[PDB]
C-alpha cells in the first residue's frame, strides 16, 4: 500500500509563514506528478498549484503567484511548500495528491491565518 | 489510320468535347470536399467530463470543483473527481465554433477515441476496394454504365452517413462511399482521356488538377458556410445526386466498344458524336467498312511484373516512392485542427498553394529533370513537417508556413511521379504499373490513419512518422534513372540496354 501523510499545521497570525510537507513513500517524488488543493470553510476544493516530474514545469493559479513557493527533494523523497503573506481567505485545509485524476490522496492539514 | 485518325475527322475542339469533358470532370471538386470532409466533419472541440446531475453544481461552488485541471488551464478532457473515477455520466462539448461534429454526437472521446479515426482508415478501405474491383467491373462491363453507378453509389452513401443512427451505420456508409468515390475518381480520366486525341491528355490532367484545387475551395467555403456536420455531408452530397439526375446525357467510351470485338454500337456513337459536334458532311462517309480498314493494327499483369528481376525491382521501388508520398500526404492534410489558426483560412491558403507548386515542378522538369525534382520535393516536405512536429503548439505562424510548404511539396511530388512513372515504364506494362502503384498510393492512405491512431503514445509521434517515411523513400529512390532524354522504353529489352547506356 503506498501512504501520503503530511504534516505542518499550526496557529498563526496573517503575514507570516508555515512549513507544509507531503510524506511520500512508496514511489519516487521525482516521476510522477504533484498537486495541490485547498476547501476553505463555506466553499470547495481548489487547485492551488503542481509541479511536474524531474522538474518539467510548475505553474500557479490566480492567487498563489508571487505568493507562494513549492520545491521538491529526493533524499527525504517528499514534496514541501513555503508561504508568506498569508490573508485570512487562505485558512483552509490542503490536501496532496500525487497526479492528476488519482486515486492517491493525502489525509490533509489544517493551517489557520488568524488575521 | 487509327481511332485518333477517326477523332480528328470527326472533330476534337467541336462543342461535344467541351460539354461531355466539363460535365464528366465537374464533380471533382466534390471529390476533393469528400476525400478531406472528415477533417471538418469530425473535429473534436474542447470538452470535460460532465459532473453527476445529483450534486449541486451551486453548493459544490461550481464545475471547478468537479474537474482536475491540465496544464493548459483547461479542464481534464477524460477524468473526473469523485467528490477519482473516469467518464461515467456522458461529456459536456462547448457550442462556441462547433455546433455539432460526429465527436460532439457519439463521445469518441477519452476511452474508445479511436474511432474518429478508423472512420477515415475505413474510408480509405473502401476506397481501394472500389478502386480495384470497379476497375475490373469497368473493364468487363464498360465505362458510362460504371460510372452512372458510383454517381447513385457515391450520393446515396453520403446521403445515409449524413443521417446515420449508429457509428458502426456510419463507417459502413463511409466505405461504400469511398467504394464508389475511388471508382468514379478513376473512370472521369479514363473516359475523358479515351474521348480525346493523343495531343490533349496534358490538358485533360491540367484541368483535371486544377479542378481539385478549386474543389479544396469549394470545400473550405461551403464549411464556413455550413457548420453543422449533419447538413455539411447533405450539402456536400446532393450535388452529385443532381448530376446524376442530369448525367444520362452521357456519351460512352468508342474506343473501349471498339476493344470489344464489335462495332456497330461504336458506329453509332460515332455517328451520334458527328451529330453532335455539328459537323455532318465529313461524318457521312463514315460507315462500317471503314472501321475495320482504320482500327486493325492495335486489335493484333502481375505475374510477369513480379518475374522480371529489372521489372520486379522498379516496381518495388515505384511502389515504396507512392505509398510514401500518398501516405505522408493524407497524414498531413487530415489533421488541420491542431494548427491554431482557423481551419478555413488553413484550408484556403492550402488550396492555394497547389497552383503554385504546379508551376514550379513544371518548371524544374522542363529546366532539369525530373529525379532531382523529386529529390528536392519530397526532402523538403519531410523536414518541413518534421519541423513541424518539433515546433511546439506555442508558435503558430510559423508552424502554419511549414505546413502549407508541405502540402506544397506533397503535391508538387505527387504530379512529379506521376509524370515520372509515365515516362519510365516500358509500354508493355505501363498501364498496368501505373495500376500498381496507385493502389500502392490507396494503401499509403489507408495506413495513415492507422499511424494517426497511436497518437495516445506520444502527443506529436505521427507527425514525426510522417516525417520520417518520406525522407527514406527519397533516400531508396535514389537508384532510379532520369528519363529527361525521352528513351520511351517499350519492352523489357530496353530498359537494361538504356540503363548499361545511361
Ligand atoms: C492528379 C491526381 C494524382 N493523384 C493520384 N492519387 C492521388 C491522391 N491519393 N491524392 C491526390 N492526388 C492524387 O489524381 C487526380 P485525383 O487525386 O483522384 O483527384
Ligand atoms: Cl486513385
Amino acid at each position: 500500500q503506498v501512504q501520503l501523510v503530511e504534516s505542518g499545521g499550526g496557529l498563526v497570525q496573517a503575514g507570516g509563514s508555515l512549513r507544509l510537507s507531503c510524506a511520500a513513500s512508496g514511489f519516487p517524488v521525482k516521476t510522477e506528478w504533484m498537486e495541490w488543493y485547498r476547501q476553505a470553510p463555506g466553499k470547495e476544493r481548489e487547485w492551488v498549484a503542481a509541479i511536474w516530474s524531474y522538474g518539467s514545469g510548475t505553474r500557479y493559479a490566480d492567487s498563489v503567484k508571487g505568493r507562494f513557493t513549492i520545491s521538491r527533494d529526493n533524499a527525504k523523497n517528499t514534496v514541501y511548500l513555503q508561504m508568506n503573506s498569508l490573508k485570512p481567505e487562505d485558512t483552509a485545509v490542503y490536501y496532496c495528491l500525487v497526479r492528476v485524476g488519482s486515486w492517491y490522496h493525502g489525509q490533509g492539514t489544517q493551517v489557520t491565518v488568524s488575521a | 489510320m487509327a481511332f485518333n485518325d477517326l477523332l480528328k475527322q470527326v472533330g476534337g475542339v467541336g462543342r461535344f468535347q467541351l460539354i461531355q469533358v466539363t460535365m464528366v470532370v465537374a464533380p471533382l471538386l466534390l471529390m476533393a470536399s469528400h476525400n478531406t470532409l472528415q477533417n471538418f466533419t469530425a473535429a473534436i472541440p474542447p470538452h470535460h467530463c460532465r459532473p453527476p446531475a445529483n450534486a449541486n453544481l451551486s453548493k459544490d461552488g461550481g464545475l471547478e470543483a468537479w474537474l482536475p485541471l491540465d496544464k493548459q488551464g483547461q479542464p481534464e478532457s477524460c477524468l473526473r473527481f469523485t467528490s477519482t473515477e473516469p467518464c461515467i455520466d456522458g461529456w459536456v462539448y462547448d457550442n462556441s465554433t462547433f455546433p455539432s461534429t460526429i465527436v460532439t454526437e457519439w463521445n469518441l472521446v477519452c476511452s474508445h477515441r479511436a474511432f474518429r479515426q478508423l472512420a477515415q482508415s475505413l474510408y480509405m478501405v473502401g476506397v481501394l476496394l472500389g478502386a480495384m474491383v470497379f476497375g475490373y467491373l469497368a473493364d468487363r462491363l464498360g465505362r458510362r454504365k460504371v460510372l452512372i453507378l458510383n454517381y447513385l453509389q457515391t450520393a446515396v452513401s453520403g446521403t445515409c452517413a449524413a443521417y446515420a443512427p449508429n457509428y458502426t451505420v456510419y463507417c459502413v456508409f463511409r466505405l461504400l462511399s469511398g467504394m464508389s468515390l475511388a471508382s468514379i475518381a478513376i473512370n472521369c480520366m479514363t473516359l475523358n482521356v479515351e474521348w480525346m486525341p493523343i495531343h490533349t491528355r496534358a490538358y485533360v490532367g491540367t484541368l483535371i488538377g486544377y479542378v481539385y484545387s478549386l474543389g479544396q475551395f469549394l470545400l473550405a467555403g461551403i464549411a464556413y458556410a455550413v457548420p453543422h456536420w449533419r447538413h455539411l455531408q447533405l450539402v456536400v452530397s446532393v450535388p452529385f445526386f443532381i448530376a446524376f439526375i442530369y448525367s444520362w446525357f452521357f456519351i460512352e467510351s468508342a474506343r473501349w466498344y471498339s476493344s470489344s470485338g464489335r462495332l456497330d454500337l461504336t458506329l453509332r456513337a460515332l455517328q451520334r458524336v458527328a451529330r453532335i459536334n455539328g459537323k455532318q458532311e465529313e461524318g457521312a462517309k463514315l460507315s462500317i467498312e471503314v472501321l475495320r480498314t482504320s482500327l486493325q493494327k492495335e486489335l493484333t499483369s502481375a505475374m510477369e511484373l513480379l518475374r522480371c528481376p529489372t521489372l520486379r525491382h522498379l516496381f518495388l521501388c515505384l511502389s515504396m516512392l507512392w505509398f510514401a508520398t500518398s501516405f505522408a500526404y493524407y497524414g498531413l492534410v487530415m489533421d488541420l485542427q491542431g494548427f491554431g489558426v482557423s481551419m478555413y483560412l488553413i484550408q484556403v491558403i492550402f488550396g492555394a498553394v497547389d497552383l503554385p507548386a504546379k508551376f514550379v515542378c513544371f518548371l524544374v522538369i522542363n529546366s532539369m529533370g525530373r529525379r532531382p525534382a523529386q529529390m528536392a520535393s519530397l526532402l523538403l516536405a519531410g523536414i518541413c513537417i518534421l519541423v513541424n512536429g518539433i515546433i511546439p503548439k506555442s508558435h503558430t505562424i510559423i508552424r502554419t508556413s511549414l505546413a502549407v510548404l508541405g502540402k506544397g511539396c506533397l503535391a508538387s511530388s505527387f504530379n512529379c511521379i506521376f509524370l515520372y512513372t509515365g515516362e519510365l515504364y516500358p509500354t508493355v506494362i505501363r498501364q498496368t504499373g501505373l495500376g500498381m502503384g496507385s493502389t500502392m498510393a490507396r494503401v499509403g492512405s489507408i495506413v495513415s490513419p492507422l499511424v494517426s491512431m497511436t497518437a495516445e503514445f506520444y502527443p506529436s509521434m505521427p507527425l514525426f512518422i510522417f516525417g520520417a517515411v518520406p525522407v527514406v523513400a527519397s533516400a531508396v529512390t535514389a537508384l532510379l534513372p532520369e528519363t529527361l532524354g525521352q528513351p520511351l522504353p517499350d519492352t523489357v529489352q530496353d530498359l537494361k540496354s538504356r540503363s548499361r547506356g545511361k
